């Protein structure tokens, strides 16, 4: 059992630098490249007393790549795997897909082929990017389309950072997100999502960090993506694999948008005063403001829900906790899936980074759940897109790259097709 | 003499199967390394009924562990009794089923089912005279219900005359650790109702319900749940593993418990179930055990028997005891509760006893019941399947492996039929 | 008494021949220097059947190493048992054949074949009464197939009455370490089918296939492959090297296995083949050995016997054992699988046993089978030859030594004939 | 078993100086001339505690010869064996063949006779030259013709450096290559080829040497030509000889042009991070850009393929690797040779030079394979020759030496005969 990953954009490599430092300290891998069947999923055996991750950080702009080469984690990652481009995507879906995308996929696509040939138990793929930019939108759809036609049957765990409702980093991110989702709607099996102001709200209230940064945001994100793959690494009472995320969460092949959340988030001084059990954290993850997306779950209905625990959590009190969620009428489940619960447990507990913002806890939980609540966000993104599309704003840059007005209409109607599917399935 | 071929399918089947070899190894007095260190000579009298003799007085078990996930075998092999099993029997795939009945039955199981049939054929021809098959699986998931039910069909084709025994755990709505349970459940009972001669319906919530009231464990794990259900696996095959005053083979249990070819879904139970803080305040005499056996809350299924009528019941006792107190307890237990027993059968109880009780207990028994209350489980399982099937939810993944939606309807046709069959005799 | 003249031709023949003297030297208890340090007196009873007596109680082997490449003899002479061989027997050329049948048969072999005939004549007249010739070669290459098959023709001219035994490894399409294999293969079988009385068809890919499943070596070398095939060379000549309850000489094996003069290409096998991590979990009794002998995957040829029918089979057991369990296993193995055995022969099995097993093992046997499934190898070898011959590819090098293209066609005529001969009796 | 070699031109002696320093450090031969049956193939026994190579460096221009005499390796090579001329060939096929060639072959041809008489196991010959020049074109065809009529039956392993498609050192190299190939097409048994920009591409991508020189290029070439003859020097599990290159690679006597490649090429810092096994390098040598010639193997079909490994390589994983190449449809083999694989293995591992660009590796591989892909290069060389031949460019120098217009027509049609043979055999 093994799995490979590729990181795209500033959002990907910043999570890439933050997640692989977490994976190395879990398995006792020192940052100099060296220290049985626990690290074989992500890390390889480089002859004798040396390891290499199964990672390929790709990015067109070279500032992030050489910083990793001149960073602290020099000897861990392969120097050849750290791919760098020549010219930035420049916040354009077309530029990272046709001009700069086509001339760099050929080094990239053949690399993941031979990097998979040395492996034998490749379960699937997981990517890290953000559709708010150019390289995260154009190049990501290109490679994911280029490998889906080759492999197809293997899974694809997308991790995209969508823009917030009112907070935003760019101005043309509806154009970047609406075009790349036209290709991602059919090829991606599942895609977990993260938001900007929502994750700031997590560390503001519970973790009381009044001045956080992206370095702190990626740590708890690393706890999420490391905890979902913690079942295949360490032994568990109920082992789950990456293929469970396709069967239990995707009721229809074109409705493949779960939410993401995590608990308990608690500081050092607050950890010793707050009680740690499954009952209080089971209510915390279902709390609406404790999610990683500004979206009201009370408005919609949960299509499916998955739970994955860590640490010394016995199966008694965790089953009594979810039974209290079923009779709690604050949230409402859809009639099309009454038994929409997938429980998981791993024995290895949540770790802690030296000097990190999160505290050590003897148990944790991460919930991924499909719901019809995210239709209003697509309505919001589609609504604001019509305001700029009516004035033809920021269009001359895309057609200057090689595109036209036609596929903008395809990107509009394809999201319009998604809304009528979300209101139909939500009946 | 009347060997039983064990086959551990699925994750849960490997766990309870691993616990099954653990609990009986203490009864026979077998070391985890494989050598004998018991005390009684009768342990060697019927050690060949489950084990095979080898050099150096070592006894390897006749276990065939099958699973589509290699991490499960690493946990079973690294267990306390993991080293006694044969390395050749550890056949397994690499890619898991991901809780899909179609994957483990058509594509992921079909590549491995050619590999397991040659292994079980070795254990079948190597024995003197095989009796049946003692299988463990779970109706949930893909590898347990898909691949486990597949080889039941193939073994029925090769050995149509032998007994096909299954200790199958099944889901419930109160405790459900998987979204695709009713689809996997309704597809599995289509094969169990036609092929297998006998099946034990074990509900997971009742494993938790029994540990609160009677055993009152404050920190129960899955290993504690495996201990009580594995004791029932030892109780059903006690008569041929040790001598007794009234022996009842697994075939002798089948004819008394299976009045019709489809009505063979049983309801197991076990006693004494008493905590350490209340062991001294209990008498080991049989009337205190008999009232616990037929108790509505003692069994490991959530179906309340008072809402129906018992079709037929069997109780296999263990330990040296008096037969008059044993037999007379079966009289007053049924006549005082005649409403909960069918009037078109004069005697629903089947008796059996052994002279060699478990280690650490002087008196014990196992409760085996075929009751019409089990249709309540088929009711709620059918409604969960019909609720998700009526809009074709979670079916597009099954169609990827070439599975047709009519087979789900054919499985639905079998569900209401066996439900109405139990309703005929109530 | 019934001496056997060994002759190691080709690179691979020298390797397995060197391993052949190694494995039997431990059975007879011979030091690498040449002195005896055994324990049993029966080792000296039939030490002359392969060795020659000398001064100081030293026993030199009757081995004749022939090769057209002097580097091979340096590796064999510098081996563990390299010093025991006679220096005079190390006859060899200087220039290699370069994987060309014409060079080692017409020009490069003809200059040396005058030198080897005077050497084998010395070992033949020095013995009391010669029985046959135990030769090792490879159908690939030029020195093994060209020069090795040449002296088979000359020995047939001089000794037409003696037995001509050959342990010949042959190529396959899945594992092919040489481009000129089918040309060298089809030219070699033209001589083996006419002159030799018996031949063992060993496929190189099956040597790798058997080491994964049963032996599960994680780092196998060529020496490990030589060990299992050399055990078969010891099994065929066990009856005359040690006493037994039912002795079968090499001529006694020939009449039972060679029903027609051309159908003498056999399929060897050996058991027990068990890893060190699974030796304790296996019983050395004969029914577990018999099912391994007739197993489709146990043999060292890739041809599946279930796709055809066995013409005739022989099993030479070793070690003190009970004959009833031995003989009765030959009954149920053939009648239960009557589709895989010809109906125009009442009994296809030949039995033999010895009282002196190998060192370190108490029970063992060797499987020798002449089956019609071997035509699948002749099918794929013929298609590879016809695919390259139909446009005269790689033939201009052969014509340089004066070889005619009609001989390739005559070799092709023999190929489809023996293929159709096996198809007649299926 | 022994073999002799002669080096012609600047290309030969630069490889001659680079390859014999590799052969001396393998057998522990110090450069002062002194330190059992391993060095007897190439080096002789000069009485007691002294050796001499079986080499004769011939060249018309004297700058390379006396530099070797005044070089560091003075005592190794014989002072008489280092033959020097009087006047340079001057980039002319005719001048190094008739005027300057005829007056210097008489010292050279009788030397290889008596230098072979002291030997007894002469397997064949191997030469080193480049047809882009004059002495590498004219004098090489003269001596190879002069010894082929004498010996004939012995092998000839030609190692010529052809010009690149667009990169080139001279201007008249089509005239030099087209004339000398007219004589080499019939007398040479086999001829391995090397290119200029292709080998630069090897050290650019994998070895990351952005400023290499010819000294670095000849090192990895020495690894190739030393690894093919490593079977006869050291003991191996499957020993192969020089006559295998004639039988397994030459399907027809006039189609005798294999390719050349080598793997793994990896730097020092990259060797410790990259995993070393047969699976990854078996895919690397079949990679099209990892060859020593700018030529697409996907366009053609491999007529035959030969493999030779070194080091601790067991025969299990190497056979599984080539089996994956058979089912891989990225490359296509010709129907005239389905079982076109010749595998070899030697126990002695790849060495490393002190201060060299290549790193130490526990295993290696070198693939020589005949293919119909090289017909386009002959079409390219023949195409550009017609442009200059139509204008009669650079012709007055050749006819000033003694030739005429007729044999230029023979050189043109003889290569035209080769193209119709390459398209016929490629069916
Ligand atoms: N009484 C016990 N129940 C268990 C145990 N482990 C799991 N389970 C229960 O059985 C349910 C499903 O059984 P499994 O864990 O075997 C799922 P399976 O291995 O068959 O499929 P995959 O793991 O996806 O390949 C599961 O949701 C639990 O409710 C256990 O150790 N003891
Ligand atoms: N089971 C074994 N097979 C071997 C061994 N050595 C080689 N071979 C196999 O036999 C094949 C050909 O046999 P040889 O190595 O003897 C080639 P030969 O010496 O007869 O001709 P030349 O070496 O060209 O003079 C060869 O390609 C291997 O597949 C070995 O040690 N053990
Ligand atoms: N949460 C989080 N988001 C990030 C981080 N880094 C970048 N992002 C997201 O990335 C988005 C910008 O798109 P990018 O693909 O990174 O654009 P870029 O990398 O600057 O390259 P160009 O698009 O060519 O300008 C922002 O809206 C952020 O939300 C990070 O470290 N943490
Ligand atoms: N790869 C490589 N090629 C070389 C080297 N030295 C010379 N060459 C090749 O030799 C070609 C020139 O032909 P030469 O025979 O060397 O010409 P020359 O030695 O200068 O003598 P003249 O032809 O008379 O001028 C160039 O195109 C090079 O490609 C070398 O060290 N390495």
């Amino acid at each position: 059992r093994e799995c490979i990953s590729v990181h795209v954009g500033q959002a990907g490599v910043q999570m890439g630098n933050a997640c692989w430092e977490l994976y190395c300290l879990e398995h006792g891998i020192q940052p100099d490249g060296q220290m049985d069947d626990s690290f074989t999923t992500f890390f390889c055996e480089t002859g004798a007393g040396k390891h290499v991750p199964r990672a390929v950080f790709v990015d067109l702009e070279p500032t992030v790549i050489d910083e990793i080469r001149n960073g602290p984690y020099r000897q861990l990652f392969h120097p050849e795997q750290l791919i760098t481009g020549k010219e930035d995507a420049a916040n354009n879906y077309a530029r990272g897909h046709y001009t700069i995308g086509k001339e760099i996929i050929d080094p990239v696509l053949d690399r993941i082929r031979k990097l998979s040939d040395q492996c034998t138990g490749l379960q699937g793929f997981l990517v890290f990017h953000s559709f708010g930019g150019g390289t995260g939108s154009g190049f990501t759809s290109l490679l994911m389309e280029r490998l889906s036609v080759d492999y197809g049957k293997k899974s694809k765990l997308e991790f995209s950072i969508y823009p917030a409702p009112q907070v935003s980093t760019a101005v043309v991110e509806p154009y970047n997100s609406i075009l790349t989702t036209h290709t991602t709607l059919e090829h991606s099996d599942c895609a977990f999502m993260v938001d900007n102001e929502a994750i700031y709200d997590i560390c503001r209230r519970n973790l009381d960090i009044e001045r956080p940064t992206y370095t702190n945001l990626n740590r708890l994100i690393s706890q999420i993506v490391s905890s979902i793959t913690a079942s295949l690494r360490f032994d568990g009472a109920l082992n789950v694999d990456l293929t469970e995320f396709q069967t239990n969460l995707v009721p229809y092949p074109r409705i493949h948008f779960p939410l993401a959340t995590y608990a308990p988030v608690i500081s050092a001084e607050k950890a010793y005063h707050e009680q740690l059990s499954v009952a209080e954290i089971t209510n915390a993850c279902f709390e609406p403001a404790n999610q990683m997306v500004k979206c009201d779950p009370r408005h919609g209905k949960y299509m499916a829900c998955c739970l994955l625990y860590r640490g010394d959590v016995v199966p008694k009190d965790v089953n009594a906790a979810i039974a209290a969620i079923k009779t709690k009428r604050s949230i409402q489940f859809v009639d099309w899936c009454p038994t929409g619960f997938k429980v998981g447990i791993n024995y290895q507990p949540p770790t802690v980074v030296p000097g990190g913002d999160l505290a050590k806890v003897q148990r944790a939980v991460c919930m991924l759940s499909n719901t019809t609540a995210i239709a209003e966000a697509w309505a919001r993104l589609d609504h604001k897109f019509d305001l700029m599309y009516a004035k033809r704003a920021f269009v001359h840059w895309y057609v200057g790259e090689g595109m036209e007005e036609g596929e903008f209409s395809e990107a509009r109607e394809d999201m319009a097709a998604l809304e009528k599917d979300y209101e139909e399935v939500g009946i | 003499m009347r060997e039983i071929v064990h086959i551990q399918a699925g994750q849960c089947g490997n766990q309870i199967g691993a616990k099954f070899w653990e609990v009986i190894s203490d009864e026979h007095g077998i070391d985890p390394t494989g050598s004998y260190h018991g005390d009684s000579d009768l342990q060697l009298e019927r050690i060949n009924v489950y084990y095979n003799e080898a050099a150096g007085n070592k006894y390897v078990p006749r276990a065939i562990l099958v699973d589509l996930e290699p991490g499960t075998m690493d946990s079973v092999r690294s267990g306390p009794f993991g080293q006694i099993f044969r390395p050749d029997n550890f056949v397994f795939g690499q890619s898991g089923a991901g809780n899909n009945w179609a994957k483990g039955h058509y594509t992921e199981g079909a590549e491995l089912v050619d590999s397991v049939l040659d292994v079980v054929r070795k254990e079948s021809e190597s024995c003197d005279c095989l009796q049946g098959f003692q299988l463990t699986h779970s109706l949930g998931g893909g590898t347990g219900s898909g691949m486990g039910t597949l080889l039941i069909s193939k073994i029925r084709e090769e050995y149509p005359d032998r007994i096909m025994n299954t200790f199958s755990v099944m889901p419930s709505p109160k405790v459900s650790d998987t979204v695709v349970e009713p689809y996997n459940a309704t597809l599995s009972v289509h094969q169990l109702v036609e092929n297998t001669d006998e099946t034990y319906s074990i509900d997971n919530e009742a494993l938790y319900d029994i540990c609160f009231r009677t055993l009152k464990l404050t920190t129960p794990t899955y290993g504690d749940l495996n201990h009580l259900v594995s004791a029932t696996m030892s109780g059903v095959t006690t008569c041929l593993r040790f001598p007794g005053q009234l022996n009842a083979d697994l075939r002798k249990l089948a004819v008394n418990m299976v009045p019709f070819p489809r009505l063979h879904f049983f309801m197991p139970g076990f006693a004494p179930l008493t905590s350490r803080g209340s062991q001294q305040y209990r008498a080991l005499t049989v009337p205190e055990l008999t009232q616990q056996m037929f108790d509505s809350k003692n069994m490991m299924a959530a179906c309340d028997p008072r809402h129906g009528r018992y079709l037929t019941v069997a109780a296999i006792f263990r330990g040296r005891m008096s037969m008059k107190e044993v037999d007379e307890q079966m009289l007053n237990v049924q006549n005082k509760n005649s409403s909960y027993f069918v009037e078109w059968i004069p005697n629903n109880v089947k008796t059996a006893v052994c002279d060699i009780p478990p280690r650490g207990l002087k008196m014990s028994a196992t409760f085996i019941g075929n009751s019409t209350a089990i249709q309540e489980l088929f009711k709620r399982i059918s409604e969960q399947f019909t609720a998700m099937f009526r809009r074709k939810a979670f079916l597009h993944w099954y169609t990827g492996e070439g599975m047709d939606e009519m087979e789900f309807t054919e499985a639905e046709s079998n569900m209401n039929d066996l439900v109405s069959e139990y309703q005929q005799y109530q």
